[PDB]
């Protein structure tokens, strides 16, 4: 378990569409960023 | 099955000629003289002898008068000619019936073949009955189709991780057929030698680290991932690479640069140094390792010199222990430790603790792998009995008393006779560190891979001697004859009752292959004359078979096999060097035995939270510990974009390297003299017939 707590971030069904800008602002482009989630609930599973 | 009419027609293809077999082609439509699709004397197609000659021109009448094709195609791909394929692809077997056409064109490793079938979609089945060898053919047929380097190349995006897992399935697949192990192993040995070929096509240093940096992410650097897979599959020839072995000497040699100006005393004077110089240079990592020294050890070369100073201030100090001018007074059970055992106690702890540690990151899986792994746990076995029979002396001995007198079966005699063991050991222990030494190395490899041998010759060593010790003691069973023989045995003063129990027997009979062992054991208390012949002849018997047969082929038996082990011999100690240089390139038991159980800074903070994980604790680590956005794809994707480029360039200078290098430098055979033979003859007919 130990599940859904990173959902923290602004949103709510999470797309791509957001996140680009999310590792953007705090980070530094399209064709490698959108491979991040390469949908809903998955990113808190199968991480261990 | 013979005929005169087409006999000429398979007579006029075979020579090339053009206007007779189209004439015969033309004239079988409208009588049936002629059996198109027929069969030569020595079993030839028409279609198929055409094939065998690279004569595409007939090769496209015969196809567009439907001749009958059927398994032509293989025989094309088998003569690995293009043309004909290519023109046979726009359209009873000799062959087993299992092969397709692409695994047959993957057992000739011909580039051009490969690529057309695979753009056609071809597949090849992936291995894991009542009949065995035909299962078995298809399964060493399906392994050596996708074992070969052009395969590897259109298919398997990523080549290294292909030939590695490869490699690994037949070298643990040539025992389980254990019937075609020459087979399997030679193929291992294919694709090792393709994962090294592959790498050497490296042709700047940026485009090698990437390849030896490289693992999967999944979430959880530059700490050579791939070389560390590569010594997990016993990839010995892909670690042997010149320019691999650049970089791991580059990384292991940073803390100065050069290492060329040494000599024979240059380099002595400065590891001398250093290996006086640990115990500081240890504390100096143990508390301030900020800037000043303690990146001095943290660098490889210095760990591994204050490692082995380490180890010889522990042999110093145990050939020390044996000293007068330090031992306690014998004549006292159980005598608290001397202040040398003081010292001693340490190192036994931090070895222990470091065998420990090294168990839990392998997890007795490759722990059992190294014999050298095997013989220090035992050695520290033995120390941990001598404490232990150490301290139960001391909890009642009481001492005071001469050792002439003491009980047989002591605790502090034992715990002295274990505690002489363990030393045998850990002074033999230091030859693993001889593969570092360029010398050295090699020469302890042989040692090592003939030691096998060695076992197995000793086992039936053995077999002989408890045959022999057999009858000796059935012969020589009664004569006990122990009235006025003080200290009876064989390690007496006269060799008195060498014969005369089963114990006593095997012993004697193990000395006299040494010599050490007299004559006149074999007499008996009595005039016994027969007996005492007999004895000795069984002796003799024994010794001849020992000293003459047995030894002799002892020594044959090892001179073929170092004649077999010094092909790779260099190859093999290098992977033997690597595996001990990785040993110290981690960041892990930087500190040597001494200076390892003094505990860390924090000392209470990492031992008592992995020691919650039997309570609710245990999930207390991937909810609040971990609370970020883990921004790190971006840079895994572009690092695996870029890994990838690497790889598509490596593979096509391989490419490029093995047409030009291979196919166009094999010899020259008979066929080919055939073909250029048949290519003259087709051209005299048509020239003929254009006048
Ligand atoms: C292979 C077993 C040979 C017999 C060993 C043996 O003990 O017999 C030795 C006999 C008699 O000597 P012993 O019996 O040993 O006292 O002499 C020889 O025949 C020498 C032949 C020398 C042959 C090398
Ligand atoms: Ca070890």
């Amino acid at each position: 378990e130990e599940i859904r707590e990173a959902f923290r971030v602004f949103d709510g069904y999470i797309s791509a569409a957001e996140l680009r800008h999310v590792m953007t602002n705090l980070g530094e482009t399209d064709e490698e960023v959108d491979e991040m989630i390469r949908n809903y609930e998955e990113f808190v599973q199968m991480m261990t | 099955e013979l005929s005169t009419q087409e006999k000429s027609y398979l007579s006029a293809v075979e020579k090339g000629d053009y206007a007779s077999v189209k004439l015969a082609l033309e004239e079988a439509e409208i009588y049936f003289k002629i059996n198109i699709n027929c069969i030569d004397p020595l079993g030839r197609t028409a279609l198929l002898i055409a094939i065998e000659n690279e004569n595409l021109e007939i090769i496209e009448l015969l196809l567009s008068f439907n001749v009958y094709v059927g398994d032509a195609l293989l025989h094309a791909i088998r003569k690995e000619v293009v043309g004909a394929v290519e023109l046979l692809l726009n359209h009873f077997s000799d062959f087993t019936p299992d092969i397709t056409p692409i695994i047959l064109a993957a057992h000739t490793n011909n580039y051009e073949i490969i690529k057309m079938l695979v753009q056609k979609g071809v597949s090849v089945p992936q291995p894991h009955d009542v009949d065995s060898l035909r299962h078995s053919r298809s399964r060493l047929n399906i392994y050596k189709a996708l074992a070969s380097p052009s395969l590897i190349a259109l298919s398997s995006e990523d080549p290294f991780l292909t030939a590695f897992q490869l490699s690994w399935e037949l070298q643990e697949l040539s025992k389980v057929e254990n019937e075609f192990k020459a087979e399997y192993e030679e193929l291992s040995h294919q694709c090792k030698h393709f994962a090294k070929d592959l790498l050497d096509q490296t042709r700047s240093s940026r485009e090698l680290e990437l390849i030896l940096n490289f693992r999967d992410d999944m979430n959880l650097n530059n700490e050579l991932a791939r070389l560390k897979l590569a010594i997990k599959y016993r990839q010995k020839e892909f670690v042997a690479q010149p320019n691999c072995q650049q970089l791991l000497a580059s990384r292991w040699y940073d803390e100065f640069p050069g290492w060329r100006r040494r000599h024979w005393a240059g380099k002595l004077i400065t590891c001398v140094f250093i290996g006086l110089m640990f115990p500081l240079l240890s504390l100096c990592y143990l508390v301030a390792p900020k800037s000043r020294y303690g990146l001095f050890i943290r660098k490889p070369f210095i760990k591994f010199i204050c490692h082995t100073a380490s180890y010889l201030t522990f042999l110093f100090l145990l050939l020390l222990a044996s000293q007068h001018i330090v031992s306690n007074n014998p004549d006292r059970q159980g005598p608290k430790p001397t202040t040398v055992e003081w010292m001693i106690l340490p190192w036994v702890l931090g070895f222990i603790w470091t065998e420990i540690k090294q168990m839990w990151d392998g997890g007795f899986q490759d722990y059992i792998h190294d014999w050298w792994n095997l013989m220090d746990f035992v050695m520290n076995s033995l120390y941990l009995a001598t404490i232990s029979l150490k301290i139960v002396a001391y909890v009642k001995y009481s001492g005071c008393k001469p050792r002439d007198t003491w009980e047989m079966w002591h605790p502090t005699l034992v715990a002295e006779a274990v505690f002489a063991i363990a030393n045998i050991f850990s002074s033999l222990r230091l030859i693993s560190l001889f593969t570092a030494n360029s010398h050295l190395g090699p020469l302890q490899i042989s040692l090592g891979r003939m030691l096998l041998d060695i076992l197995k010759f000793l086992f039936i060593y053995c077999l002989v001697l408890l045959a022999f010790a057999n009858g000796l003691n059935q012969l020589y069973f009664y004569y006990e004859n122990s009235e006025g023989m003080t200290c009876k045995g064989i390690r007496c003063e006269r060799q008195n009752n060498a014969f005369s129990t089963l114990f006593e027997t095997l012993q004697s009979l193990f000395w006299s292959i040494f010599g050490l062992i007299s004559l006149y054991v074999t007499n008996v208390k009595a005039d016994h004359k027969f007996t005492e012949f007999v004895g000795a002849t069984m002796f003799g018997t024994y010794n001849v078979i020992s000293l003459v047969v047995l030894l002799n082929m002892l020594i044959a038996m090892m001179n073929n096999s170092y004649q077999h082990i010094a092909d790779h011999a260099d190859i093999e100690w290098k992977f033997a060097r690597t595996k001990l240089w990785m040993s110290y390139f981690e960041e892990g038991g930087t500190l040597p035995p001494p200076f390892n159980i003094i505990p860390s800074p924090k000392s209470i903070c990492y031992l008592i939270t992995w020691i919650k994980v039997h309570v609710f604790k245990r999930r207390s680590k991937r909810t609040e510990t971990f609370g970020t956005l883990g921004r790190r794809a971006a840079e895994n994707v572009r690092l695996n974009h870029q890994y990838q480029e690497v790889l598509r360039n490596l593979v096509k200078r391989y490419v490029a390297a093995m047409i030009r290098d291979a196919k166009t430098e094999e010899g020259l055979t008979e066929e080919n003299f055939k073909e250029l033979k048949q290519d003259i003859s087709s051209f005299r007919y048509e020239v003929i017939g254009m006048m």
